[PDB]
């Protein structure tokens, strides 16, 4: 019960917890043995999966795809594609988690997944919160810099560890207009 | 077979999934209470009227209940009325009579219901007022913390016998601040302009803690300091950069009050409208170090120093700036 | 006393062969008793370990050429190990001087890449090799789309990448 769900939110799917484009991923929820304890914990974990999969597809999709072939401001674009970059250098201490945490399940081979679930608390409020950032700059059709805005819009919220974590993001996203402002001028 | 037999073996599976308990009993009163209930019901000639419950362990109910007290929903354990949790009676253990094991979870669940409602608000966040946003981490970061003693303690079930009595006496000083937590948050969602909405919750908050004034001053203290966070930063904002920053107007004062930098407030407008008319011719982090070196009250007339200071610099470069080149005198 | 009696989601290492058995049989059930699932368990992890270090370096593994979702895993590794000899093989030749002197300077990143796999890794665990080589392996694979594997040559080629 432990170690595929590190298998199904690493990404690659599992034949318990079902992918779906219109339900993310879900557990088969028919045992004849479920009980309603493990319902609500498996679904509190599956929503950082879910997002989690679709960050990382969405980075992948639009990210050094082309050998160039004007494009789109929100599905290419080199602010765009920085915005990528930022975005998967934020996942990392989340993969890193993971990583120590089978050493535990190693070490302590009777585990349950409330321990799981209090561990990865902090990641259940930043993943939710980051996706509408990018979800109006696709839907939207944002062109040029004021993608750079946008992100620094809602790094004025009153959760600093989200603001601090689109930071880094906002400042990746900056390098590049310096970049190009280094020939112009 | 092979699978289910080793779940009917070596899992439990006979409350939370229906199949009656095969636990072994080696009767004898103190724990062949339910049968010598039955012998005196029927010595007093009831006639039959039989009960049915479903026969579980003590130990089940105490992991369930701590599951419960961490903050996750929807357990086999307590029925669930309306949104509200309510004891099940369909649950027995062999003695205390059916009668305090009903008084027992019905306290623990009257705790419950207080958890569920806060964690409810907290997750109907998840799915601009930033003042809302700023409580809710601060409740969070009171839970994650109170999540973590509990889930500690039923790691230590596996490997030693725990009662009801343990785990009650146990969070005696986390129940006596989650009670401070219900009064707060009474006044927190009693209510138009959102900056009413606001400032009621706040003044109660800065009025609380004299009530008060060991561990639970701390706790409204540390609570404290994480909500004004909005405030501090958009007065200071309308001090070092001359304008107000407008948000449907979240300041109390247009371009309701709060208690909190009134005696000084008058010094804050003469500051931050001076500084944009200067131009047409860090503060977290100095009140931070005022805690290395009563609460609320003494160490908050500490505060007006820092913003003093830089008014009084303002004000001095204005009508300096005033005197020469255009030469009022 | 004879104990508590584990729970279910308590030890996910054999807890879970009986739930993927009964998952297994139940999946049997509702196709109707034929549908063939290839090796839905076995064998161990750092052997699974080895052979995927050894697809980076070029030999395929034996369900390749050129826990069941143990094959989501695996193709992501092996594909990555099948666009690689696609490009040691397109740089197999000694035509252009110029895409000679390119084709020379491919072969000193692919040259790095075989000399990280095999020496670094401690016999690391399975998911650390789909986490490292992410970073490093969609790399990888923007220059198959360099390559061809018409296409640019000689002076187009090097006008093009210009």
């Amino acid at each position: 019960m432990i170690h595929e769900l590190l298998l199904a939110l690493s990404g690659y799917p599992g034949s318990i917890f079902t992918w779906n484009k219109r339900s993310g991923l879900q557990v088969s929820q028919d045992f004849p043995f479920l009980h309603p304890s493990e319902t609500s914990v498996l679904n509190r974990l599956c929503r950082l999966g879910t997002d989690y999969i679709r960050f990382t597809e969405f980075i992948e999709q639009y990210t050094g795809h082309v050998q160039q072939q004007q494009g789109q401001g929100g599905l290419h674009g080199i602010y765009l594609r920085a915005f990528c970059t930022g975005l998967d250098s934020v996942l990392q201490p989340y993969r890193q988690a993971l990583l120590d945490l089978e050493q535990e399940f190693l070490g302590d081979p009777h585990l349950s997944i409330s321990h799981v679930n209090y561990f990865l608390d902090q990641f259940q409020l930043l993943f939710p919160s980051v996706m509408v950032v990018v979800e109006q700059i696709k839907s939207q059709k944002i062109h040029g810099c004021q993608i750079l805005e946008t992100v620094y819009k809602h790094s004025c919220g009153g959760l600093p560890p989200v603001r601090s974590a689109l930071e880094k993001i906002l400042a990746v996203c900056h390098g590049v207009m310096y970049k190009q402002l280094s020939a112009w001028m | 077979p092979d699978d289910r037999s080793w779940l009917e073996h070596h899992v439990v599976h006979q409350y939370w999934t229906a199949r009656p308990s095969q636990f072994p009993h080696s009767l004898h009163l103190h724990s062949n209470l339910a049968a010598v209930w039955d012998q005196h019901l029927y010595s007093s000639d009831p006639l039959y009227v039989p009960d049915d419950r479903v026969l579980v362990t003590e130990t089940q109910v105490i992991r369930e209940t701590l599951w419960l007290l961490s903050g996750v929903k929807k357990l086999f354990i307590f029925q669930l009325i309306d949104g509200k949790v309510t004891v099940r009676n369909n649950i027995i253990v062999t003695h205390l009579t059916h009668s305090c094991l009903r008084s027992v979870l019905e306290q623990i669940a009257a705790y419950g219901q207080v958890v569920f409602r806060l964690q409810e608000f907290i997750d109907e966040v998840m799915g601009p007022f930033r003042t809302y946003q700023a409580f809710m981490w601060a409740l969070y970061k009171y839970f994650i913390s109170f999540k973590e003693e509990l889930a500690e303690i039923e790691k230590c079930i596996i490997n030693t016998t725990i009662t009801l009595a343990i785990v009650v006496d146990k969070l005696a000083p986390r129940l006596s601040q989650l009670k401070v937590l219900h009064k707060v948050f009474s006044t927190g969602v009693a209510e138009t302009r959102n900056v009413v909405r606001a400032s009621h919750l706040l003044n109660t908050l800065y009025k609380a803690i004299l009530e008060y004034d060991e561990q639970t001053v701390s706790l409204l203290f540390s609570l404290w300091v994480e909500t004004v966070r909005p405030y501090l930063q958009t007065v200071d904002e309308w001090i070092v950069h001359g304008h107000l920053w407008d948000g449907a107007r979240e300041f109390i004062i247009q371009r309701t009050m709060v208690s909190f930098l009134k005696p000084v407030l008058k010094q804050i407008i003469m500051a931050g409208k001076s500084m944009q008319l200067l131009k047409n011719l860090e503060l977290d982090d100095v009140h931070d170090p005022l805690l290395a070196i009563t609460f609320e009250l003494t160490l908050r007339s500490c505060l007006y120093p820092h913003i003093d200071k830089q008014y009084l610099d303002c004000c001095g470069n204005l009508m300096q700036t005033l005197k020469k080149d255009y030469r009022l005198v | 006393g004879h104990r508590e009696e584990p729970y279910l989601t308590e030890a996910g290492r054999d807890a879970f062969d009986k739930f993927c058995r009964l998952h297994q049989g139940e999946l049997q059930l509702l196709a109707g008793g034929v549908l063939q699932a290839p090796q839905p368990v076995l064998v161990k992890e750092c052997e699974l370990v080895k052979d995927v270090l050894n697809v980076l370096i070029g030999v395929v593994s034996a369900t390749f050429s050129l826990p069941e979702s143990i094959s989501s895993l695996l193709s992501e590794v092996a594909e990555y190990g099948t666009c690689y000899t696609r490009l040691s093989h397109f740089s197999l030749q000694p035509k252009g001087l110029v895409f000679q002197a390119f084709t020379s300077g491919l072969r000193r990143y692919l040259q790095y890449y075989r000399a990280c796999v095999l020496s670094t890794p401690p016999t690391l665990s399975l998911l650390t090799i789909g986490f490292l080589f992410k970073k490093l392996g969609r790399q990888l694979r923007y220059l198959a789309e360099l390559c061809g594997v018409a296409f640019p040559t000689g002076v187009k080629l090097l006008s093009y990448l210009y």
